[PDB]
């Protein structure tokens, strides 16, 4: 997620508000924005589709192998979207370092609440509220 | 470099409701602030003929020269001409009733300077 | 850092939310400009002149020149915002226009850069031509050297420039900025408005801070060469406080 | 919720009235100069023309 | 208080009638204006700059350009007279039409408040371009800072204001106002001109009167974090005294 | 020796949106701020009546004389009329739904002075 | 006694190169610098319609009121024509591509006082 | 009252002589002072293809879009015409010769502002 103003492209501050910030150790190279699940014991890598794989948004870019900080739920945090969003929509990690609507993925329940609605590909405003692990 | 707005200069109408069988609508140039008049349309809720007049007098019609110009048939719209009176030329536009009865005219254009 | 923003409107009791200074860079890497001449002892001693001294004078100008052309081609290129005068109301209005552009992205300009061509129209323009209109005869009598060309809508300062100096790519070894300096056709930029603080001549130079002068013998062939050089780049800091002037 | 202003707005003070009372629209007052004042000694009266 | 009225024609010896003056208010609701920002204690120890002053300096000015969008967007939505340029006389005359819309109403206003199109439009009015017809050539010379464009058409106060302070509604938080700010389009606001003592920016602080700047320390995360906080509200006492010019 | 770039006219038009079956849109020179009008095109959606009436009150329609211009069959364009009205003459241009359905009319000219 | 040198107008045009077989050119005055426009050409490289819209928005195309004004068959031009449209009248001019292929569509005119 | 002496904006004109048989004349508003023209005559020593092109250049034809304008047969005089051009549209006025040899080519028109 990156800002615009003229020539000048600015990084986005990932976090709005919260203290959720709990740190992890990276299993593969992390972006600013990205979601992430736990990979191995306290290592966590990028979210896969259609749910199960969340844990919280990745606050500053990391190489892998680096000490990483995640916004877990209860942070409101600006984040990359892969489709149009309005208010109230269900997000939840698309697969591709990006977010995604429940309507739009195979899952039927988000991670994070859009409280800004926002085009393909911009960075809309959402509310982290839940985490998703292994179900089977 | 200079750029001007052009509106077009005054428009011009005289107008009569009712007029009777051989009676006519006669256009003064008099009427014009610039003294000149330009007639584009002549409408005509009957048959008219059109006649052009020179005054021998500065101020009203005591006629010299006459010209009828044509005759329109039935009711209708004559546009895009350019029949030209001025004050200071003493000229007059006639349009006459040739109907069997009373009919509205209405003759639109724009002042010329004199 | 980032442009300021605005504050949030917020209940009472709730969470001050975080909308802090963000931050970027503009890099620079400043490209080496020589020029080399040289002379033969026989040359040196029969000559007039002071040959040496005279090479030594038009190196420091072709550098002096170089960095103009550095300052000029980004200056050109990238500014921001733009007036087209679409071959219409060239002159104070389009200098005054230009302003508004860099107004509405809230900078203040205080200069210009202006090529012969746009100075031409710029005092053939009724505006500043008339004395009537100008509120002087200064342009009419004294063109460039008038008080008010160096205080027009609300610049401090004009920077009259040569033809040649932006990067047209038709000069040896210069490659060519994306535009065209000019005032002639569909295209041309004839003027940059901006403010003179946000855009930045770079000079780095490895022995000094300033132009390095060598000289050497050949005695192998009985030649004195001449070499001077400097490091410069251009580059804004903000862009956005910058407009050109488009024919 | 927890003690705010929005709910004890007329329980724990009153709303601020500012002092200053604040004008309507005022017409314009000419006539006394725009015209010659007759200080008249009857309600009813003459001026010959 | 109610507007001035007529008295009656009256008998003699009859009784005198009663309009009393009748009395309105209006409301405030000062509005919770917040700007947070947090920083490392890794990033504030390695910055070459005093990253907590610097976002106390946007907090601060945060802050500020909220007062300024709060008042704008009043100022803009609620004047009750309008004036329809059409694309056409936009400038003084523009101006003077809605001066004379106020006058109407029987309000004189003294300010006008200008987004930077209707600026730049004005500075190329003949009226103001041309020495002669303005009496003066410092618009030519100095633009915004001209003696001339804070007094015209009877008004004494120009306050040039930013594209970027209405509420478009585009902005974070904010919800938009009725209007659209600008002089680039059919329906566009980009002026207003009104009485100054008539709109009313009300400021309310608990811990004094002005923005207050709390800072926080986290042990737990080692974050610093710096708040700001006032509350605004703009009001019309009289929105007749006030007039938008429509592109 | 002087060099002028002369920008055309100003730009009028009234326009209606499903008129019904035998209803009309009245164009006013009043709604010009130079007082006067010259209509250039006529774009109907169906059959049209044309009527130039002069009205015998300042500022609304009660009509004097009247006289229907012309008839135009289909949907399509007239294109180079100059049919001329003005505020101060109370002249009004009336296009009279003849198609038996809804349908829409747009008219544009230029203003012109009073 | 001033003389003067009269440029007549300033000049206007919208372009599309390869419209596909039922896509559109949108005449759009708001791309003029003095909001109006009187387009005289219209030059199409195969079948098409012109339509005369009206928007019920401001700025942007919502159709309050549409008329085809005529269908132009092959590839040729129409010149000489005035077809009017201005933003503060929310007046549009789509160009309908009715080739069963991509053509090429170039208006011309010039622009008028809003 | 003010009167003025109106003289008709600058003259413009492209010619060639001898232009070969597949060949064409390039008339370009670049080569213009106000920077658009208005041809108004092709005079033609034979027989000629008028195309009208958009550039995606600024400068240089490139095409972008082409539109054959008309075909003139014989030795002859087309006037009256309005084909319109300009540079910042970046539109070329291109004639082309058909004729089984070589053709001498005049055109000529008046400036427009851009
Ligand atoms: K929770
Ligand atoms: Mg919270
Ligand atoms: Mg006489
Ligand atoms: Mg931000
Ligand atoms: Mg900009
Ligand atoms: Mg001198
Ligand atoms: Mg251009
Ligand atoms: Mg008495
Ligand atoms: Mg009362
Ligand atoms: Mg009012
Ligand atoms: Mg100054
Ligand atoms: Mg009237
Ligand atoms: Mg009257
Ligand atoms: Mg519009
Ligand atoms: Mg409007
Ligand atoms: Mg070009």
């Amino acid at each position: 997620a990156t800002e615009t103003q003229g020539e000048h492209t600015f990084p986005v501050e990932v976090l709005i508000s919260g203290e959720e910030l709990r740190g992890y150790t990276a299993g593969e190279a992390l972006s600013a924005g990205e979601p992430v699940y736990l990979s191995g014991d306290y290592e966590v890598s990028a979210s896969s589709a259609d749910g199960g794989e969340f844990l919280g948004v990745n606050l500053y870019d990391v190489a892998s192998g680096e000490p990483v900080a995640l916004a877990g739920d209860d942070c409101e945090v600006r984040v990359e979207v892969s489709e149009q969003v309005t208010a109230n929509d269900e997000i939840l990690p698309d697969g591709l370092g990006t977010f995604e609507t429940v309507a739009t993925s195979a899952a039927s329940a988000g991670v994070a609440i859009v409280q800004e609605g926002a085009a393909s590909g911009e960075v809309c405003e959402a509310y982290i509220f839940a985490v998703q692990g292994t179900t089977a | 470099t200079d750029t001007i707005v052009n509106v077009q200069g005054s428009f011009f109408s005289a107008s009569a409701s009712g007029v009777a069988d051989t009676e006519s609508l006669l256009i003064d140039p008099q009427d014009a602030k610039f003294g000149a008049i330009e007639i584009h349309n002549i409408a005509h809720g009957g048959s008219v003929d059109v006649e052009l007049l020179t005054s021998s007098d500065d101020t009203e019609l005591v006629e010299d020269a006459a010209v009828t110009l044509d005759s329109f048939t039935g009711e209708g719209i004559s546009q895009g001409n350019q029949i030209e009176a001025s004050d200071n030329t003493n000229t007059y536009i006639r349009i006459t009733n040739t109907s069997g009865g009373a009919i509205d005219i209405i003759a639109t254009g724009r002042e010329v300077s004199q | 850092a980032s442009d300021e923003e605005f504050a949030r409107p917020t209940g009472q009791g709730a969470e001050i939310r975080d909308d802090g200074e963000t931050y970027t860079t503009v890099a620079w890497n400043a490209t080496k400009l020589t020029e080399g001449s040289r002379v033969t002892d026989e040359m040196r001693d029969q000559a007039m002149v002071d040959l040496i001294e005279r090479n030594i004078q038009r190196v420091g100008a072709s550098l002096e020149n170089g960095i103009n052309r550095v300052f000029l081609t980004e200056l050109v290129d990238n500014a921001q915002n733009n007036h087209d005068t679409a071959g219409s109301n060239q002159g104070y209005q389009a200098l005054n226009s230009a302003v508004g552009e860099v107004d509405k992205d809230d900078f203040r300009p205080d200069t210009y850069v202006t090529h012969p061509d746009y100075r031409t129209q710029l005092f053939n323009d009724t505006n500043l031509a008339y004395a009537n209109r100008a509120g002087t005869n200064e342009v009419l009598r004294n063109r460039e050297d008038a008080p008010i060309v160096g205080d027009i809508a609300g610049l401090d300062m004009h920077a009259a420039m040569s033809s040649a100096t932006y990067d047209d790519g038709t000069d040896i070894g210069w490659s060519g900025g994306s535009e065209t300096w000019g005032f002639s056709s569909d295209g041309d930029k004839g003027a940059v408005v901006y403010d003179r603080d946000n855009i930045h001549t770079i000079l780095y130079a490895p022995n000094g801070q300033d132009v390095e002068i060598k000289d050497y013998e050949d005695p192998i062939r009985d030649i004195t060469g001449v070499n001077g050089r400097l490091h410069v780049d251009c580059q804004y800091s903000q862009g956005r406080s910058s407009a050109t002037v488009q024919y | 919720f927890a003690a705010s202003d929005p709910e004890y707005v007329d329980t724990l003070f009153r709303e601020q009235l500012l002092e200053v009372v604040m004008e309507g629209r005022e017409l314009r007052k000419v006539a006394r100069e725009a015209s010659n004042v007759i200080n008249a000694n009857t309600r009813v009266g003459d001026v010959p023309i």
